[PDB]
C-alpha cells in the first residue's frame, strides 16, 4: 500500500522527462557539422 | 500623576564597545580616503 | 629546575596569555620585523622602479597616495628573482629605489604565517585537542604563497609578485585576467563557488540556529544572555533546526548529525580554497584558462563571436595597456 | 517518514524499470530527432550555420527599431532567400 | 481607439486569468477528496 | 595634495560622534553592577 | 489617567478596541478592489513602459504641447 | 593633513587590539 | 509540420507503454480516495 | 469548514516536498525561470540582439551559452510574448531576446515566493524566521543588479545576461566602465563574503577539533544524537584555544551564530547599495586629488594611474563588439596601447 | 652592511636553534594525557 | 519490490553519465564549436 | 570672507571634546 | 586583588548645565579668533 | 560656514537655557 501519482511523483516527472529530451537532443547535435 | 512605568535601563557591555570602535575606526579608515578624494 | 628546561617549560607553556611554543619562536620575530617594515614603508617609502624601467612607482602615503592607493611596491623587474637583502646594496637609498622592503616583509612574512600554522597544530596537541584546525587555515596560508612566491617563480620576477596594496591588488588581478583568462579557469571557477558557497553557509548556519534558539530570555534583554559561556546543554534545538530546513527544500538535503554538518561547513570553502590556490600555483606556469577565441565559425568560416570572444576583447585592451613602456617586442611572453 | 514509496524501493523494482527502459530512450530519441529534423532551428528562430550571414556579407543583422523589430528580422531573413 | 497593443493587454489578462483560475479549480478540487481526517 | 578641505572635518566627526556614543553607554553600563 | 476637554471629545473615537465583524466578512469586496486596483496598475504601468499603446497617448515630453 | 589622518585612525585601531585582547571581560564558567 | 510527429511519437509510445503497465495499480489508488 | 480552509489543508500537509500557499507563487515562477535558461541556452541565438552565438545548438558549450539581454533598441520593454514588440509569435520574441524578460521577472517572483516559503514553514513549525531575514541579501543582490541597474541605464542590453562567460564579460565591463573595484560598497561586499567563508570554515574546524569523546570510534561522526542535550563540542577549549593563538574569541554561541548570519548578509546589501549608485554611472572612479598631481607632474605615478590606463584600454577594444548598435568604428590609430603590444 | 649582515646571520641562526633544541626537548611528551 | 541489486542501477546508471558527457567532450573537438 | 579653515575644525572640536566629557560623567552619575 | 583606592566619581545636572555653559560660552567667545 | 557656525553655537545656549529651567533638578527641602 503506497500511493502511485503523487505532488512527488509529479516534482519528480516535471524536471526528469525533458532532462532526457534535452540530453537527446543535445546528444545529435555533437554531430552537428558547418 | 505617575512615573512614567515604560521606562528601562539601557546596557553596552565592553565587548560591544570594543566590538563597536573597531566597526567605527575601520569604517572610517575605509571613507576617509573618499572623502579627501 | 635546570635552565634550559625551565626556558621550554615557559616557551610551551599553556598558561602564557597568547601561547608561544616553538613555532612561535620563530613567527614572533619575522612577523614583527614584516610588520614594522610595511608600516613604515607605507607610511613614509620613496618610490620604486617596480619594473625596472627607471620608472618608479610611488606607494607610500607620504608620497601623494592614500590608503586605497598606497602600496608597498614589488621589487624591480631588474632584480627579477635574485635575493636583494639590505647588506648586498651599496646603501639604504640603493635598496628603497629598487624595492626592496617588499622582498624583507614577504619573506618574514610567508615564514612567520607558515610558523602561525604550526602553532596552530601546537597548542592544540598541549591543550589535548584534535590537531587539523591548522589543515583549514593552510588553505588561505596556501594563496598566500601563490600570489607573493609560487607567481613570480614561475614567471621569474618579484616584480610580477602581488603588490601590497588595495589598488596595487586590483592591477595584479586585472594584469592576471589578460595573461592567463583566470575567469576561465575552472580553479579559479572553484575559489568562487568556495567563497560564495562558504558565504552563503556561514548565513544559512548562523540563520539556522538562531530561528532555534530556545527560549531563555524576555523581550526587553539580548537573546545572547540565553547562553552562558560553559553551559553543558545546547542553546538550540537541532531537530527543530532539521524540520524548518528538511521542508524547505526536502528532508534527506538537510542534515540532522550537528558533527556532519560541521565537517561539511569546514571543507567546503577549504577546498574551493586550495583549488582557488592552486589555480594562482599552475598558471603561475603558464597553463591558463580555457581559450575558446574563434571557436564557433560558419559554413562559409566566418567568426560567429561568442561571449567568450567579449571577453577576449577586454582581455586584449587589458594586455596593451599594461607596462606600457616595459615591452619592446611584440609578444609578452612572462 | 511521509508516506511516498522509497526511491530506493522503486529504482530496484522489475515494474520501474519495465515502464522506464522505454520511456527513457523514447524521450532521448525525441530530443534528438527535434535537433535532426530541424526543427528545433525552425521553432527557435536559431540559425543555421549557413544563414548567419548572406554570402558576401559582413554586416550583423542587428536589431535597431523596438516596434518595427519583427518586420526587421524578418527583412534580413529574406536577405538571405 | 482600441489599439493592437491593447488587445494584446486584453489576452495577456484573460490568459493569466484562465491560468490562475484553472490552476485554482484543481486545487480546489484536490483538497475536496484528499481531506485530512481530524 | 589638493584634496577635500571639509575630508577633515567629515572624518573626524564621522568617528569621534558614533565613538563618543557608544562610550556614553558603556560608562554608564558598568556605574550600575 | 488624566482626564481632558478634549480628551472627552476624541473619547468615542477610540473606544472599540478590538471589536470585529464576525467570520470573513467584508473580505470577498476587498478582494474585488484589489484585483481592479492591479488591473489599474497595470494599465498604468505598461503605459508609461510603452507596451499598452493607446490613440492620443504620446509618452513623451512632446505632449506638453 | 591626510597624511596625519589616516595614520592616526590605524594608530588607534592597533590601541584598541590591545585593549580588547588584555583587557578583555574574561570569560567565566557556568 | 511533418517534423513533430517524428518528434512526438516516442513520446506517446512511451506515454501508451507506461498507461499499460501502470493502469491496474493506478486504479486501486483511486478507489482508496473514497 | 468553509473551501478557503480545506484548501490550506491540502496545502500544508506533510509531504516529501511541501507545498504551502506560497507554493503557488514559488513553483511555477522557479521551474519557468529553470526551464527558460535551460530552453535558451540549449536552443536560442543571441545573433538578432548581441551578433553572438550563445546556445548549444550553435556549438557553445557550458562555458560560453547564455540567455542574452534584448537589444538596447528595446529600452526597458517588458517584451511579453503578446506585447506589441513580439505581437504573440514564439519565434521572433526568442529571437528578441524575450526570453531574458521572461526568466528574469519569473525569477523575481520566484525569488519572492521562496522568501514566502521560508515565512510560510517557520511558521508552521515555530521556529523564528530570521532563515527568512538573511535570504534578503539575495533578493537585494537580484534585484539591484537585474532590475535596478539595467532601468537606470539606456537598457535592458546592459544587464548582466543569464551565462557564465557572459557574466564573466559582466565583471570586466564594470572594472573597465564603473572602475567597481575602486568602490567602497563593493568592497564591503568583499569583506562579508570573504569574511563569511572564513567564518563558515574556522567555526567548522573547531567544533571538528574540539569534539568531546563521545565515542570509542575513529570516525567521530557515530557519536553524535540530533536529540542529545550536551553540547557536541567544548566552547570551553575552543575559547581558550583561540584566545591563546589570536588573542580574542568567542564566548557565546549565540552570538557568534548571529554573527554568522550578519556578516554576510551585510555584505551583500553593501554591494547592492553600490550597483544601485552604477545604475545613474555614479561611480567612484576617480580621485580628483590624484588626476590633478598627474596631469601636472608626467613623473607621479600610482596603482590607481596604473589601473585606469588598464579601465581604458578595455574600454576601447571591447566597446564595439560589446556594444555593436553604437556602430563604433575605431580605426587602428585610435586604439590606446604601449609600446610593442 | 657587513656589521648589519653579520648580525642578521647571528640572530637568524640563534632562533633556528632554539627551535630545533626546543622540539629535540622531549616534545611529544608536553602534552596533557599521555607522555613518552 | 526489491529485485535490481542497488549496486547494479548505481553502475549501470554511472556509465550512462559517462557515456554522454564524453560524448560531450568528443564534440568539443568535432563540429560545431570546434574552431575548425 | 577668507577666514582660517581650521577654524571649523578648532571650533568644533573645542565645543565637542569637553562637552562630551561631561555628558559621559553625568549619565553614568545618573545609572548609579 | 583588587585595588583599594578605586573611587565613584559624580557630576550632577546642575554642574552639566553649568559646565556646558562654560564651553558653549567659550567657544562662542573664541571662535571668532580661530575663524580670524 | 563660520555664519553657521556661530548661529549654531548661539542656538546651542538657547536650548540649554530651555532644558536649565524646565528640566533643572527640582530643589526640595531635606
Ligand atoms: C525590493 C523588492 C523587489 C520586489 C519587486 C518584484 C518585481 C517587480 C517587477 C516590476 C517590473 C518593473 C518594470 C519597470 C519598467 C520600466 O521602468 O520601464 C521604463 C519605463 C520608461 O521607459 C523608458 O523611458 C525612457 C525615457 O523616455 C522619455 O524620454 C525620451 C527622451 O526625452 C523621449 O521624450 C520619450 O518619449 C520619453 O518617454 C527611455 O525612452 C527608455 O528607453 C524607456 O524604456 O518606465 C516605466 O515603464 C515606469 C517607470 C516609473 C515607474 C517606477 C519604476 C520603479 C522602478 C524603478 C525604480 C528604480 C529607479 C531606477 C532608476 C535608477
Ligand atoms: C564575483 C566575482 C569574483 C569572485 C567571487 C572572486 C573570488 C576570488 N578570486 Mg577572483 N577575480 C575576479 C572576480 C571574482 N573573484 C575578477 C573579475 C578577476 C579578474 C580581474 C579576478 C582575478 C583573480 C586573481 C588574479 C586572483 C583571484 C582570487 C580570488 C579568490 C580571493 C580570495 C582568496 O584568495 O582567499 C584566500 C586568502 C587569502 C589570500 C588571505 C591569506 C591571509 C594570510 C594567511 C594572513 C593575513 C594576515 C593579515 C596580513 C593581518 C591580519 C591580522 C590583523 C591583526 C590585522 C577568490 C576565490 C585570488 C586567488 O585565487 O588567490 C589564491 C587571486 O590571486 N581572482
Ligand atoms: C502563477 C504564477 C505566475 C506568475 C506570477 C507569472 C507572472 C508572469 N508571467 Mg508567467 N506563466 C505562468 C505562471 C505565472 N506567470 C504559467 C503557469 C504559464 C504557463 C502557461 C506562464 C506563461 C507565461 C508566458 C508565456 C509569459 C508569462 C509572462 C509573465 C509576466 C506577465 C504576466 C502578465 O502580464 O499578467 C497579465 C495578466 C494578469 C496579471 C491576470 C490578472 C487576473 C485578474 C485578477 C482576473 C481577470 C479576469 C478576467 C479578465 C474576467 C473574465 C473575462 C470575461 C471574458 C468573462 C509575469 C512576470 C510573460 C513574460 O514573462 O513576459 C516576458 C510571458 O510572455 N508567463
Ligand atoms: C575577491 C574577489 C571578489 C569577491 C569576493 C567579490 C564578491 C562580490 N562581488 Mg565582486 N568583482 C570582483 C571581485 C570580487 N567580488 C572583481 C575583481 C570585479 C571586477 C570589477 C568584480 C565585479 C563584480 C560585479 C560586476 C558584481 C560583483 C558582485 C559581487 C557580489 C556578489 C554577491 C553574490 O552572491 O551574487 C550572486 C547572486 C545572487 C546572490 C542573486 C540571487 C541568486 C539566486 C538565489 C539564485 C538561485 C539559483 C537557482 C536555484 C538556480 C540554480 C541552478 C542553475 C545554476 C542551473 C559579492 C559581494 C555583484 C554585486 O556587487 O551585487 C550587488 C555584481 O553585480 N562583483
Ligand atoms: C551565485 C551565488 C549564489 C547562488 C547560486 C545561490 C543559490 C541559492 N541560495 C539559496 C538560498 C540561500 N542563499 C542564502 C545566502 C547567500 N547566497 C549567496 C549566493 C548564492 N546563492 C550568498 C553569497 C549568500 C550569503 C548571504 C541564504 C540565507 C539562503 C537560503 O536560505 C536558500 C537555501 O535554501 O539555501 C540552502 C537557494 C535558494 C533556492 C531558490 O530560490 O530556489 C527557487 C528558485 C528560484 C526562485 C529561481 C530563481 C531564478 C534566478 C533568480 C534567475 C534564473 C537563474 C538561471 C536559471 C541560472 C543562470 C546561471 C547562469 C547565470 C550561470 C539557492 C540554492
Ligand atoms: C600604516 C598604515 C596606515 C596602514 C595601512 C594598512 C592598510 C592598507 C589598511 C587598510 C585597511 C582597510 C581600510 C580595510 C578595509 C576593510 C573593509 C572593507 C572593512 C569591511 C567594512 C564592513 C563593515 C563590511 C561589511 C561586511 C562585514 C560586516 C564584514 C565583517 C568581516 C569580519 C569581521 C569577519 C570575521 C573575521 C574573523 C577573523 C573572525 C575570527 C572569529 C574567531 C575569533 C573565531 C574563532 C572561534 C571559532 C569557533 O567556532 C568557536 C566556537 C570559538 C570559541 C572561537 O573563538
Ligand atoms: C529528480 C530528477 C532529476 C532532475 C533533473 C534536473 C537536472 C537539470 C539541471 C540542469 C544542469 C545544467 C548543465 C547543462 C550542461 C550541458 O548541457 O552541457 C552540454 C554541452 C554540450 O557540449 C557542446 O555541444 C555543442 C553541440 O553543438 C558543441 O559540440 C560544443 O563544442 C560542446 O561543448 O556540454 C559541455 O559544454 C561539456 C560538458 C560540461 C558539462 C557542464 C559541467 C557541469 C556543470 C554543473 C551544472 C550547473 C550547476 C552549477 C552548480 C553550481
Ligand atoms: C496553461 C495552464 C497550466 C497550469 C495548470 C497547472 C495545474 C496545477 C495542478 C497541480 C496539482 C498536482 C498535484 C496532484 C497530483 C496527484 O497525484 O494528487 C492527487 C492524487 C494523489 O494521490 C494521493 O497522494 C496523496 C499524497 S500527496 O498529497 O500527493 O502528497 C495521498 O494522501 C493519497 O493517499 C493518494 O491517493
Ligand atoms: C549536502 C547536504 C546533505 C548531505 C547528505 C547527508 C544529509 C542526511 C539527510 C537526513 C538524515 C539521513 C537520511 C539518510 C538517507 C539519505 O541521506 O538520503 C538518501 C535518500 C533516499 O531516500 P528514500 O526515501 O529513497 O530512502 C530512505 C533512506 O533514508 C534509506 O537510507 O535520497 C533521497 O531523498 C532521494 C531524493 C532526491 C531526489 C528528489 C528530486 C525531486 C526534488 C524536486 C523538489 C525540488 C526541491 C524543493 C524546491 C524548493
Ligand atoms: C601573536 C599575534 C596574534 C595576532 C594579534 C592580532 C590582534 C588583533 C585581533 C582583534 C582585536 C580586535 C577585535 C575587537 C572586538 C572584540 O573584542 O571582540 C570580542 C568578541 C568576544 O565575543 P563573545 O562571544 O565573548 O561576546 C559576545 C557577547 O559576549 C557580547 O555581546 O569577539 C567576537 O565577537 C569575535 C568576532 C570578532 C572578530 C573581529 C576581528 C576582526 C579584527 C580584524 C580587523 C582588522 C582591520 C584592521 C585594519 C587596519
Ligand atoms: C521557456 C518556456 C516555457 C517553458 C519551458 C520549460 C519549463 C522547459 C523546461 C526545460 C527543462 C526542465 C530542461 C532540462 C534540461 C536538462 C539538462 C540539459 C541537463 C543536463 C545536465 C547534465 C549534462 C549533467 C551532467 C553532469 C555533469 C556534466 C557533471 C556532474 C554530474 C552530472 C551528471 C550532473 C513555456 C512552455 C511555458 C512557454 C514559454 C517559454
Ligand atoms: O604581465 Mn605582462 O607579462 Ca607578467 O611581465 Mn610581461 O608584462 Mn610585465 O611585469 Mn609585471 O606584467
Ligand atoms: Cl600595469
Ligand atoms: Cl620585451
Amino acid at each position: 500500500s503506497y500511493p502511485i501519482f503523487t505532488v512527488r511523483w509529479v516534482a519528480v516527472h516535471t524536471l526528469a522527462v525533458p532532462t532526457i529530451f534535452f540530453l537527446g537532443a543535445i546528444a545529435a547535435m555533437q554531430f552537428i557539422q558547418r | 500623576m505617575e512615573p512614567n512605568p515604560n521606562r528601562q535601563p539601557v546596557e553596552l557591555n565592553r565587548t560591544s564597545l570594543y566590538l563597536g570602535l573597531l566597526l567605527i575606526l575601520v569604517l572610517a579608515l575605509l571613507f576617509s580616503s573618499y572623502f579627501f578624494n | 629546575a635546570n635552565l634550559w628546561e625551565r626556558f621550554c617549560n615557559w616557551v610551551t607553556s599553556t598558561d602564557n596569555r597568547l601561547y608561544v611554543g616553538w613555532f612561535g619562536v620563530i613567527m614572533i620575530p619575522t612577523l614583527l620585523a614584516a610588520t614594522i617594515c610595511f608600516v613604515i614603508a607605507f607610511i613614509a617609502a620613496p618610490p620604486v622602479d617596480i619594473d625596472g624601467i627607471r620608472e618608479p612607482v610611488s606607494g607610500s602615503l607620504l608620497y601623494g597616495n592614500n590608503i586605497i592607493t598606497g602600496a608597498v611596491v614589488p621589487s624591480s623587474n631588474a632584480i627579477g628573482l635574485h635575493f636583494y637583502p639590505i647588506w648586498e646594496a651599496a646603501s639604504l637609498d640603493e635598496w628603497l629605489y629598487n624595492g626592496g622592503p617588499y622582498q624583507l616583509i614577504i619573506f618574514h612574512f610567508l615564514l612567520g604565517a607558515s610558523c602561525y600554522m604550526g602553532r596552530q597544530w601546537e597548542l592544540s596537541y598541549r591543550l589535548g585537542m584534535r590537531p587539523w584546525i591548522c589543515v583549514a587555515y593552510s588553505a588561505p596560508l596556501a594563496s598566500a604563497f601563490a600570489v607573493f612566491l609560487i607567481y613570480p617563480i614561475g614567471q621569474g620576477s618579484f616584480s610580477d609578485g602581488m603588490p601590497l596594496g588595495i589598488s596595487g591588488t586590483f592591477n595584479f588581478m586585472i594584469v592576471f585576467q589578460a595573461e592567463h583568462n583566470i575567469l576561465m579557469h575552472p580553479f579559479h571557477q572553484l575559489g568562487v563557488a568556495g567563497v560564495f558557497g562558504g558565504a552563503l553557509f556561514c548565513a544559512m548556519h548562523g540563520s539556522l540556529v538562531t530561528s532555534s534558539l530556545i527560549r531563555e530570555t524576555t523581550e526587553t534583554e539580548s537573546a545572547n544572555y540565553g547562553y552562558k559561556f560553559g553551559q553543558e546543554e545546547e542553546t538550540y534545538n537541532i531537530v527543530a533546526a532539521h524540520g524548518y530546513f528538511g521542508r524547505l527544500i526536502f528532508q534527506y538535503a538537510s542534515f540532522n548529525n550537528s558533527r556532519s554538518l560541521h565537517f561539511f561547513l569546514a571543507a567546503w570553502p577549504v577546498v574551493g580554497v586550495w583549488f582557488t590556490a592552486l589555480g594562482i600555483s599552475t598558471m603561475a606556469f603558464n597553463l591558463n584558462g580555457f581559450n575558446f577565441n574563434h571557436s564557433v565559425i560558419d559554413a562559409k568560416g566566418n567568426v560567429i563571436n561568442t561571449w567568450a570572444d567579449i571577453i577576449n576583447r577586454a582581455n586584449l585592451g587589458m594586455e596593451v595597456m599594461h607596462e606600457r613602456n616595459a615591452h619592446n617586442f611584440p609578444l609578452d611572453l612572462a | 517518514t511521509t508516506g511516498e514509496r522509497p526511491f530506493s524501493d522503486i529504482i530496484t523494482s522489475v515494474r520501474y524499470w519495465v515502464i522506464h527502459s522505454i520511456t527513457i530512450p523514447a524521450l532521448f530519441i525525441a530530443g534528438w530527432l527535434f535537433v535532426s529534423t530541424g526543427l528545433a532551428y525552425d521553432v527557435f528562430g536559431t540559425p543555421r550555420p549557413d544563414s548567419y550571414y548572406a554570402q558576401e556579407q559582413r554586416s550583423i543583422p542587428l536589431v535597431t527599431d523596438r516596434f518595427e523589430a519583427k518586420q526587421q528580422v524578418e527583412t534580413f531573413l529574406e536577405q538571405l532567400k | 481607439t482600441i489599439t493592437p497593443s491593447l488587445k494584446g493587454f486584453f489576452i495577456g489578462l484573460l490568459s493569466g486569468a484562465v491560468v490562475l483560475g484553472l490552476t485554482f479549480a484543481v486545487l480546489i478540487a484536490i483538497s475536496q477528496i484528499d481531506k485530512v481526517q481530524r | 595634495m589638493e584634496v577635500n578641505q571639509l575630508g577633515l572635518i567629515a572624518t573626524a566627526l564621522f568617528v569621534l560622534v558614533p565613538s563618543v556614543f557608544l562610550i556614553i553607554l558603556y560608562v554608564q553600563t558598568e556605574s550600575q553592577q | 489617567a488624566r482626564r481632558t476637554w478634549l480628551g472627552d471629545i476624541l473619547r468615542p473615537l477610540n473606544s472599540e478596541y478590538g471589536k470585529v465583524a464576525p467570520g470573513w466578512g467584508t473580505t470577498p469586496l476587498m478582494a474585488v478592489f484589489m484585483g481592479l486596483f492591479l488591473v489599474f496598475l497595470l494599465i498604468i504601468l505598461e503605459i508609461y513602459n510603452s507596451t499598452l499603446i493607446l490613440d492620443g497617448v504620446n509618452v513623451s515630453w512632446k505632449a506638453l504641447g | 593633513m591626510e597624511t596625519i589622518t589616516y595614520v592616526f585612525i590605524f594608530a588607534c585601531i592597533i590601541a584598541l587590539f590591545f585593549f580588547a585582547i588584555f583587557f578583555r571581560e574574561p570569560p567565566r564558567i557556568t | 509540420d511533418w517534423r513533430v510527429l517524428v518528434v512526438l511519437l516516442p513520446v506517446l509510445l512511451a506515454a501508451g507503454w507506461a498507461v499499460r503497465n501502470i493502469l491496474p495499480y493506478a486504479v486501486k489508488q483511486v478507489q482508496k480516495l473514497l | 469548514r468553509g473551501w478557503f480552509d480545506i484548501l490550506d489543508d491540502w496545502l500544508k500537509r506533510d509531504r516529501f516536498v511541501f507545498v504551502g500557499w506560497s507554493g503557488i507563487l514559488l513553483f511555477p515562477c522557479a521551474y519557468l525561470a529553470l526551464g527558460g535558461w535551460l530552453t535558451g541556452t540549449t536552443f536560442v541565438t543571441s545573433w538578432y540582439t548581441h551578433g553572438l552565438a550563445s546556445s548549444y545548438l550553435e556549438g557553445c558549450n557550458f562555458l560560453t551559452v547564455a540567455v542574452s539581454t534584448p537589444a538596447n533598441s528595446m529600452g526597458h520593454s517588458l517584451l511579453l510574448l503578446w506585447g506589441p514588440e513580439a505581437q504573440g509569435d514564439f519565434t521572433r520574441w526568442c529571437q528578441l531576446g524575450g526570453l531574458w524578460t521572461f526568466i528574469a521577472l519569473h525569477g523575481a517572483f520566484g525569488l519572492i515566493g521562496f522568501m514566502l516559503r521560508q515565512f510560510e514553514i517557520a511558521r508552521l513549525v515555530g521556529v523564528r524566521p530570521y532563515n527568512a531575514i538573511a535570504f534578503s541579501a539575495p533578493i537585494a543582490v537580484f534585484v539591484s543588479v537585474f532590475l535596478i541597474y539595467p532601468l537606470g541605464q539606456s537598457s535592458w542590453f546592459f544587464a548582466p545576461s543569464f551565462g557564465v562567460a557572459a557574466i564573466f564579460r559582466f565583471l570586466l565591463f564594470f572594472q573597465g566602465f564603473h572602475n567597481w573595484t575602486l568602490n567602497p560598497f563593493h568592497m564591503m561586499g568583499v569583506a562579508g563574503v570573504l569574511g563569511g567563508a572564513l567564518l563558515c570554515a574556522i567555526h567548522g574546524a573547531t567544533v571538528e577539533n574540539t569534539l568531546f569523546q563521545d565515542g570509542e570510534g575513529a570516525s567521530t561522526f557515530r557519536a553524535f544524537n540530533p536529540t542529545q542535550a550536551e553540547e557536541t563540542y567544548s566552547m570551553v577549549t575552543a575559547n581558550r584555544f583561540w584566545s591563546q593563538i589570536f588573542g580574542i574569541a568567542f564566548s557565546n554561541k549565540r552570538w557568534l551564530h548571529f554573527f554568522m548570519l550578519f556578516v554576510p548578509v551585510t555584505g551583500l546589501w553593501m554591494s547592492a547599495i553600490g550597483v544601485v549608485g552604477l545604475a545613474l554611472n555614479l561611480r567612484s572612479y576617480d580621485f580628483i586629488s590624484q588626476e590633478i598631481r598627474a596631469a601636472e607632474d608626467p613623473e607621479f605615478e600610482t596603482f590607481y594611474t596604473k589601473n585606469l590606463l588598464l579601465n581604458e584600454g578595455i574600454r576601447a577594444w571591447m566597446a564595439p563588439q560589446d556594444q555593436p548598435h553604437e556602430n563604433f568604428v575605431f580605426p587602428e590609430e585610435v586604439l590606446p596601447r604601449g609600446n610593442a603590444l | 652592511m657587513e656589521t648589519l649582515k653579520i648580525t642578521v646571520y647571528i640572530v637568524v641562526t640563534f632562533f633556528v636553534l632554539l627551535f630545533v633544541f626546543g622540539f629535540l626537548s622531549g616534545d611529544p611528551a608536553r602534552n596533557p594525557k599521555r607522555k613518552d | 519490490g526489491g529485485r535490481i541489486p542497488l549496486w547494479i542501477v548505481a553502475t549501470v546508471a554511472g556509465m550512462g553519465v559517462i557515456v554522454i558527457v564524453g560524448l560531450f567532450f568528443y564534440g568539443a573537438y568535432a563540429g560545431l564549436g570546434s574552431s575548425l
